[PDB]
């Protein structure tokens, strides 16, 4: 499964997880930021890799990052 | 709040059938169902393709991804405002809850949940790749 | 620290290290990255604005 | 002057005594 | 889940087709392996080694062996300007009649292929005459492959594997490298020189049976225990010798005569005997330099912490770098990949100039293919030069270890390195091209006298300062009166001076505008691929884009559509399309030597002179004009010997043509495509019956570029390997 | 007049205009003085 | 040459024979579970 | 309702025959053990993967070796013509 | 370099003989004061002027009979070839760094706008013009920043990736 992990300088937007397609993050509460809240990546094995979130997040350089892993039926998108 | 219960007795939306649906990893891998709650009876756009009827009531759709059952429930949140539960189902039977998982949508802040995957620490931090040489971590991100 | 001085970025890994920006506000409640910056030009991603710890900025 | 049937015979046989060799390294370094 | 890659479990438990490939792709990326260990790491390095070695024994035996069953080597030791040499026998069930006919050459039996790899040259050069040499000497090399498939399968048990420390010790290593790998070999060899080579090139049959009883020099060993080492040099071969014969023969052994054999037109073998012997002897001295065991030679740490300018220009200098090359595999492998692949460069430079082998300046057709095997070697073994420096930067670089040295340095101004690269690209490209368009416009409208032709004074003034007089710079070599010219006047220079002044050899050809035209295009190649790779090693670390580029390794598909979209970002990315280059490089380099050497062969050094200072002169009077008889190698007519290479001609095209599918179409328009196909299979009847093992997938987006890579360069290299065999030797 | 003249001002009017007047000046040397190859 | 006839036993089996036999085994080896 | 938690899933994943009709009955008696008596030893994977490569490989080299020569192939009768004339009077 | 002066090379000669014969070879089938004659003919006269400049400018001549440039510095001033190379190298470096100075300058005094990448795709042109015409001085501004220390920015100034 590819790893998904979360850094310190995320401002909690929550625009990673409303762009994931397969549900792998959440927003946590947290007290590091000004929302409240941080991103949270909790189902990685249902992460495809599409890097929908990484262009969603609005920090310089990236909260979230995802690093392409071991490839399994869910992360290769297959129906069949 | 408790995770909710596959109720197997659920109709189908009215749809005459394609070729874009379920094939051999339904029966020996996984399967997906989506089941939502309709206002009224109107037409919706399958993910595998061509227009679909949703019931009145309650609806219940077998699909063979968990990203189609999020990409209808995508749909079925923004273009008619209902909710939806998404179940992973197993061939021995099992029957897995998988989406709202606490009850709460994602991209909502809720209690009760705890961070997995936090560093702390910017990204520019990461150590280098030559410090995990031979002790089995997958990366600098790792450690 | 003050409200729309010139700071110059310390952060490597930012498309703005070693450049100048002007500070938006400073967060009070000892968050992680209080200072909030704006930058005359775009990064990769469109973005104009960023937030930074005290060490990570110098005021200018 | 050509080579004889012998010499073809003997260069063969040597190269099968290398690649039982060769096979006996090959499994070696897999495991 | 299943057990092939039984060296990574992440791709074993992959349910598709990806891990098969990936499984292949990766078995030889030791440092990845689940559990290595560097100790164990090192140690299938060392086997690994000792396999490839025996290969390489085996490789050179099947050569000698194929030769001298089914080749001609008597015969043409007999006559070497009039027999073609045969390289192996044809056995094709699939010939007609006309194709078993054409095939069968050089006095064979059957159908063969005739050589062009140079072994009967070189062979015979050595002092190899018969069938029973060549096939006592592939029989030897079997056995010492067996020999070095033995000790790899030894060193690899545990009371004979040799510790992670015997690796790293470098200077004992380095001591016996330069003194007995490279120095008494070279000994030994002059030992071969001397006692059978030189005495076979005079007609003496000097063998393992007769040598102990045969007089190397009629005087003994006496001159050299007393020091009277002139002795050896008295009565070389006369201008008139005949080699292989006693007439005209000399009883010197170690000469410096410089220029050719009048009538091999090759290098002098007592030459090369006393090159052999000055280069052993500076060789093993250089093999006492560095500290092992007896309290004396240098310490290379110290060496390298010693060698900091005290000004601070180069800030700490070499301190910390021999940790740093010592523990890096991918530094050691790019500064042998670099040295390995410039000696190649070298190697094909000077064979076809000052050449070795006895009639191998008159086989065209060798000359041709030694040259352009040797250069597009060296061009690969560049390229992964550098791809193995990317990797070090990636996996060993240690950033604090190296603080302040020359390789942080470097670092820290890649943009100024980078930059640089990219403005001495760029003005050789417009330059260049702009001068080649410009006289194609001038040859079109009618008017070739209003091209620009800059001669090439500079390399024209080299050859004066060698002795070629045609330019009228006299200096040095080419005034009679110098110091220079004294200096060797009764030692070298009336053979070299010989040699170099006539226009009937490769030795410093005669340059003009066209060779000007095409060194900067050379230039401009060389200069482009270093920036491409220079580029990739130096950003493999981060970038702007993507500044935590380290944590993906050193190659991954791309960073996805953000941030204004990743393709190809990666240092492997950069290797890549460095390759592209270097072929183009290579290419360039080729075509040169074979169109000048084409012109110079058929007597007409015009064709070159005239036609190459326009590109329309290369596409017609070198493409289109020397395709002709390799096109209608098969036609409607019937075919000939040169049908072999017609049709590998089109296979190179078509290999090439295939290449481009996976470079130019990427991967999700395969992977919905073959979506298509696996429902089509589980639906159809009587073909469901059976099911794959491992889920069909498209090939993956690095896996693509890879595979389009290897038919683009397979292709490229097949389809100009055709091309230059069947145009020279059609001819020749 | 003045939205005209700012529309004259965009990049591709600018370089049409400019590289007209080089393409045009190195047109006419050529017409006046044919065939230079050197100084 | 001789031993001529060695050309037309060791052709199909290098071609033919060791291939089929190879790959058989190998796509035995990796689709083992 | 095309859903069905258990004792359904068949019919949920559709894992139905289309075609496949149980038999038991087809073949003659006779002939039925003929065939079985004939593909007796081959029934075991070492055994036919042994037999096809025996059978295969002699077939092969006996080919190369003289059925190749019986058909006459061009390889086999050698060249006649004397040998191809190369340029520059090699040979 | 072994070659000749092309005002004594035979094949210099041989290639104008040849290459008006061709050009008269065409003019045999028009009839004279036509269009098609009248420019053969001016053809022609251009083709000789231009042999006789390239004999007249002192150009040396290969074998090929073709003029071959000289462009080491050395050799082009003592042996009076240094129109070929030298002096347009010159006259090229004096141009390229009027534009660079003048691209420069512009984007320096938009830098101080209060929109500067709009001056950057729509001109201003009278600006531009000024701007183009104080380019001839350019050597002797350039000079003097390059002592003074405002050509370069400082490096610390500069983004930089990580190392
Ligand atoms: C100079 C040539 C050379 C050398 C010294 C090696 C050396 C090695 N290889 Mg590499 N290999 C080569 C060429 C070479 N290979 C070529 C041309 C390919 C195809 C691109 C491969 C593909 C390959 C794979 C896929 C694997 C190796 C593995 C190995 C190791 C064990 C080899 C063995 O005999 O296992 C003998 C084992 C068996 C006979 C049963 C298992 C079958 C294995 C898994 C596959 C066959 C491996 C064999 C080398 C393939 C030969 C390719 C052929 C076209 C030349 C050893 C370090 C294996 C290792 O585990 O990685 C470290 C491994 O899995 N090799
Ligand atoms: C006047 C006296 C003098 C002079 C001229 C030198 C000169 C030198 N010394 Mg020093 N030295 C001196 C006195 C002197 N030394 C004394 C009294 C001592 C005490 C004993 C030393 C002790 C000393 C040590 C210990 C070392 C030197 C080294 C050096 C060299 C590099 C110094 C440097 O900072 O490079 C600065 C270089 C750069 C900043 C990099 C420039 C890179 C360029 C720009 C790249 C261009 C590439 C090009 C474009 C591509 C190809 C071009 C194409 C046309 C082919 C240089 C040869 C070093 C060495 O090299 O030894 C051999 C070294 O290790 N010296
Ligand atoms: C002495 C020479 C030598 C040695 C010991 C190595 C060793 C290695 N190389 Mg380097 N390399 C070389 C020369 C060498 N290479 C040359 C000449 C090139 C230019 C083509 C390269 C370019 C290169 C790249 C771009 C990469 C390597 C990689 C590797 C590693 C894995 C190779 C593998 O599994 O391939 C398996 C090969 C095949 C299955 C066949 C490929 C198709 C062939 C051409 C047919 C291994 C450490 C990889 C690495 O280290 O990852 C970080 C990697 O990405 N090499
Ligand atoms: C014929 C094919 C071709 C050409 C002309 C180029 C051109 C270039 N390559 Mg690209 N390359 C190619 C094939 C080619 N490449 C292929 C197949 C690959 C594999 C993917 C690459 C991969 C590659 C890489 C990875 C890099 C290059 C770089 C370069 C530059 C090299 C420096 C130079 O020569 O500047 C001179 C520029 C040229 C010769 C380009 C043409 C200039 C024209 C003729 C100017 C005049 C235009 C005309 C007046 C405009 C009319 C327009 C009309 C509509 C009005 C240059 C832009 C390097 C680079 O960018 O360095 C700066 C670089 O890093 N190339
Ligand atoms: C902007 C570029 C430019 C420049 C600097 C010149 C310059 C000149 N032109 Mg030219 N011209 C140009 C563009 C230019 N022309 C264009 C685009 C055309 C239409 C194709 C002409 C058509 C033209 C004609 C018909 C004549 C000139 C003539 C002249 C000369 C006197 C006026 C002068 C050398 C006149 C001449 O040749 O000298 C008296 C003349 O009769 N021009
Ligand atoms: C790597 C070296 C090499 C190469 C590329 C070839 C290539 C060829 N050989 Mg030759 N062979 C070699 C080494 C080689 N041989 C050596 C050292 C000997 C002496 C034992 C032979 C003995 C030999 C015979 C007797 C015959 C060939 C034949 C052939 C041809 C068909 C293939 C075949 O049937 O081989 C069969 C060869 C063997 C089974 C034994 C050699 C096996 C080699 C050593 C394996 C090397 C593996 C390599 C290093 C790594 C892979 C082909 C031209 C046939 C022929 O000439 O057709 C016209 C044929 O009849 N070879
Ligand atoms: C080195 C490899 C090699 C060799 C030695 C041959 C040899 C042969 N091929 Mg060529 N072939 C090959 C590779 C090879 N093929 C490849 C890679 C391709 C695809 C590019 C082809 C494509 C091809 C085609 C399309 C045809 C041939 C045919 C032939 C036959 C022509 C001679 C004849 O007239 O037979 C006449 C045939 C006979 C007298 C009957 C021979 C029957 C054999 C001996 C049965 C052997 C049993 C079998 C191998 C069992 C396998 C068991 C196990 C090893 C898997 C001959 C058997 C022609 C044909 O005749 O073959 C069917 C034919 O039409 N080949
Ligand atoms: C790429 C740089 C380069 C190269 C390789 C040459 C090469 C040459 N020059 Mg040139 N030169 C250059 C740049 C170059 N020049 C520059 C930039 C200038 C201006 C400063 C000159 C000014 C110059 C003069 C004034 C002379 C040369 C001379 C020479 C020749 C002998 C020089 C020598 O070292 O004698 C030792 C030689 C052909 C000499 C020549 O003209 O006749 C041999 C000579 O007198 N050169
Ligand atoms: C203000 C104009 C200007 C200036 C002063 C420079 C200066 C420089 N360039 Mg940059 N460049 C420019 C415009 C400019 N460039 C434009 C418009 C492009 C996009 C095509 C580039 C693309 C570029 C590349 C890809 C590279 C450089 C490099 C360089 C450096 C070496 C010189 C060179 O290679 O020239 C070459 C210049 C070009 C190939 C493009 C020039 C295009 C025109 C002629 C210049 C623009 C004129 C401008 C429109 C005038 C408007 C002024 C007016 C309104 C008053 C130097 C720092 C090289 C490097 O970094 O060296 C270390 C390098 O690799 N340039
Ligand atoms: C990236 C990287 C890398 C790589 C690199 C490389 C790949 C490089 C290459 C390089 C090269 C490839 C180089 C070459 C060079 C050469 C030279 C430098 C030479 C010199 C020469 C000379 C000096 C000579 C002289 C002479 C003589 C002797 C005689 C006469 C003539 C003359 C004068 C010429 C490494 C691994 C390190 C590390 C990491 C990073
Ligand atoms: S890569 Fe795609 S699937 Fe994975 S967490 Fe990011 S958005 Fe979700």
């Amino acid at each position: 499964s590819h790893a998904v992990k979360i850094y310190d300088t995320c401002i909690g937007c929550t625009q990673c997880v409303r762009a994931c397609p397969t549900d792998v993050l959440e927003m946590v509460p947290w007290d590091g930021c000004k929302a409240s809240q941080i991103a949270s990546a909790p189902r990685t094995e249902d992460c495809v890799g599409c890097k929908r979130c990484e262009s969603a997040c609005p920090t310089d350089f990236l909260s979230v990052r995802v690093y392409l892993g071991s490839e399994t039926t869910r992360s290769m998108g297959l129906a069949y | 709040w408790k995770p909710p219960t596959l109720d197997p007795s659920t109709p189908s939306p009215i749809f005459g059938g394609s070729t874009g649906g379920l094939l051999r990893k339904a029966q020996i891998e996984e399967f997906y169902v989506i089941t939502w709650d309709a206002k009224k009876e109107q037409v919706f756009e399958m993910p595998t393709g061509g227009a679909a009827i949703m019931r009145s009531g309650p609806n219940l759709l077998k699909l063979a991804r968990k990203e189609q059952c999020l990409a209808l429930l995508t749909q079925l949140r923004n273009k008619f405002k209902t909710d939806g539960q998404i179940y992973r189902v197993f061939p021995d039977g099992e029957v897995q809850y998988l989406h709202p998982k606490d009850g709460v949508y994602p991209e909502k802040v809720n209690a009760g949940r705890t961070a997995v995957g936090a560093k702390d620490r910017s990204i520019g931090k990461n150590t280098n790749p030559v410090a995990v040489k031979f002790t089995g971590k997958l990366g600098t991100y790792d450690v | 620290r003050l409200w729309c001085v010139q700071v110059k970025v310390l952060r490597p890994e930012s498309y703005w290290f070693n450049e100048v920006g002007k500070v938006v506000s400073v967060d009070q409640s000892g968050i992680r990255y209080p200072v909030v910056v704006r930058f005359p030009t775009v990064n990769y991603a469109g973005v104009s604005t960023n937030n930074y710890s005290l060490e990570e900025v110098q005021e200018v | 002057m050509p080579l004889s049937d012998s010499q073809i015979f003997i260069a063969l046989f040597i190269a099968l005594l290398t690649g039982i060799l060769a096979v006996r390294l090959g499994l070696e370094l897999y495991s | 889940a299943t057990k092939f890659p039984k060296f990574s479990q992440g791709l074993a438990k992959d349910p598709t087709t990806r891990r098969i490939w990936y499984g292949i792709a990766t078995a030889h990326d030791f440092e990845s392996h689940d559990n290595i260990t560097e100790e164990s790491l090192y140690q299938k390095i060392f086997a690994s080694h000792f396999g490839q070695l025996a290969i390489i024994f085996l490789w050179t035996s099947g050569n000698l062996f194929h030769v001298a069953w089914q080749g001609n080597f008597p015969q043409w030791v007999q006559d070497p300007l009039h027999v073609r040499p045969i390289a192996h026998a044809i056995w094709d069930p699939h010939f007609g009649q006309p194709a078993v006919e054409a095939f069968t050459r050089g006095g064979a039996q059957g159908p063969v292929n005739i050589a062009t790899s140079g072994v009967y040259q070189w062979w015979y050069t050595i002092g190899l005459r018969t069938n029973q040499d060549l096939f006592q000497g592939s029989v030897f090399l079997t056995i010492l492959s067996g020999l070095f498939l033995f000790a790899g399968w030894l060193h690899l048990q545990p009371r004979f594997q040799p510790a992670l420390a015997w690796f790293k010790n470098a200077e004992s290593r380095l001591n016996h490298h330069l003194s007995g790998l490279f120095g008494v070999s070279s000994l030994a060899w002059t030992g071969h020189l001397v006692h059978v080579a030189i005495p076979e090139a005079r007609g003496q049959h000097v063998r393992w049976d007769n040598f102990l009883t045969t007089l190397p020099h009629p005087q003994g060993l006496a001159p050299f225990f007393s020091g009277n080492w002139a002795v050896y040099a008295q009565n070389p071969d006369s201008s008139a010798h005949l080699f292989g014969t006693g007439e005209g023969s000399g009883t010197a052994i170690l000469t410096f005569l410089g220029g050719f054999h009048p009538q091999t037109q090759s290098l002098w073998l007592t030459d090369i005997a006393h090159h052999h012997l000055a280069i052993a002897v500076v060789f093993i001295l250089a093999g006492h330099m560095y500290r092992t065991n007896f309290g004396i030679g240098h310490t290379m740490q110290e060496i390298l912490d010693a060698h900091t300018p005290p000004g601070g220009g180069l800030g700490a200098g070499h301190k910390g770098l021999f940790d740093t090359v010592n523990n890096s595999l991918h530094f050691q492998l790019g500064l042998a990949l670099a040295s390995v692949g410039t000696i190649t460069s070298l190697v094909a430079q000077h064979m076809y100039s000052l050449p070795p082998y006895a009639f191998l300046a008159q086989d065209f057709t060798t000359q041709a293919s030694l040259y352009t095997h040797h250069q597009y070697i060296a061009g690969f073994i560049l390229c992964g030069a550098f791809a193995h420096g990317a990797i070090f930067f990636v996996r060993d670089y240690d950033p604090e270890q190296n603080k302040g040295n020359v390789l942080a340095r470097i670092l820290d101004h890649k943009e100024a390195v980078i930059s640089h690269l990219s403005w001495v690209s760029l003005f050789l490209g417009f330059h260049t091209l702009g001068l080649y368009v410009h006289n194609d416009v001038m040859q079109a409208f009618g008017t070739p006298e209003k091209q620009i032709l800059i001669e090439p004074v500079f390399a024209q003034w080299i050859q004066a300062a060698q002795g070629k007089t045609l330019y009228g710079f006299d200096l040095l070599l080419s005034q009679s009166n110098s110091a220079a010219f004294s200096a060797g006047q009764t030692l070298w220079l009336p053979g070299w001076l010989d040699a170099i002044n006539s226009n009937s050899n490769s030795l410093f050809l005669t340059i003009g505008p066209g060779d000007f035209l095409v060194h900067h295009a050379i230039a401009l190649g060389l200069h482009t691929t270093t920036l491409i790779l220079v580029k990739g090693a130096l950003d493999a670390r981060g970038s702007k884009l993507m500044p935590d580029k380290k944590d993906f390794g050193y190659s991954f598909p791309c960073d996805g559509p953000g941030r204004g979209g990743t393709c190809d970002i990666s240092a492997w990315d950069a290797f890549y399309l460095a390759v592209f280059w270097m072929l183009n490089t290579i290419g360039w380099v080729t075509f040169y030597f074979h169109w000048k050497h084409l012109g110079i062969w058929q007597g007409n050094v015009n064709q070159f002179n005239e036609s190459s200072t326009y590109l329309m002169g290369w596409l017609r009077d070198y493409l289109w004009l020397n395709s002709s008889q390799l096109i209608n190698g098969y036609n409607p007519f019937g075919m000939n010997s040169l049908s072999v290479w017609a049709w590998m001609f089109l296979f190179g095209h078509l290999i090439y043509a295939t290449g481009f599918m996976f470079l130019i179409s990427w991967r999700g328009y395969w992977q919905e495509l073959i979506e298509t196909l696996a429902w089509a299979h589980e639906r159809t009847p009587l073909a469901n019956l059976v099911r794959w093992r491992d889920k069909p997938v498209a090939l993956s987006i690095v896996q693509a570029r890879l595979v389009g890579l290897a038919h683009f360069s397979a292709g490229y290299i097949l389809t100009y390997a055709a091309f230059l065999i069947a145009s020279t030797s059609g001819k020749f | 007049m003045k939205n005209f003249t700012t529309y004259l001002s965009t990049a591709p009017v600018v370089a049409l205009i400019w590289f007209t007047f080089t393409a045009g000046l190195l047109i006419e040397i050529n017409r006046f003085f044919p065939d230079p190859l050197v100084f | 040459m001789a031993a001529a006839y060695l050309p037309s036993v060791l052709v199909p089996l290098v071609g033919l024979v060791f291939p089929a036999i190879a790959m058989a085994s190998l796509f035995l080896y990796i689709e083992k579970e | 309702s095309e859903y069905f938690d258990l004792d359904d899933l068949e019919d949920t994943t559709g894992s139905w025959e289309l075609y496949g009709q149980e038999d038991e009955k087809r073949y003659p008696s006779l002939q039925a053990e003929f065939f079985n008596r004939a593909a007796a030893p081959l029934t075991r994977r070492e055994s036919l993967l042994a037999f096809t490569f025996v059978g295969g490989a002699g077939s092969l080299l006996l080919w190369g070796a003289k059925g190749s020569k019986d058909v006459a192939l061009p390889i086999q009768q050698g060249p006649k013509k004397g040998g191809e004339k190369g340029p520059r009077g090699k040979i | 370099s072994g070659l000749t002066p092309c005002s004594e090379s035979k094949g210099f000669a041989k290639r104008q003989k040849n290459e008006i014969k061709a050009l008269t070879k065409r003019l045999k089938q028009y009839e004279e004061g036509s269009a098609p004659s009248l420019a053969l003919k001016a053809t022609i006269e251009r083709t000789e002027k231009r042999f006789a400049n390239y004999g007249n400018a002192g150009l040396l001549c290969g074998t090929d009979g073709l003029p071959h440039l000289i462009s080491d510095p050395g050799l082009a001033l003592r042996f009076g070839h240094a129109g070929e190379t030298l002096i347009p190298t010159v006259g090229f470096l004096y141009i390229a760094g009027w534009i660079g100075t003048a691209g420069r300058d512009y984007l320096i005094a938009s830098k101080g706008e209060a929109k500067p990448r709009e001056k950057e795709y729509i001109i201003d042109v009278p600006l531009a013009l000024k701007i183009s015409a104080q380019g001839a001085g350019w050597p002797f501004r350039v000079i003097r920043e390059l002592q003074k220390g405002t050509l370069l920015e400082k490096d610390s100034n500069i983004t930089v990736s990580p190392r």
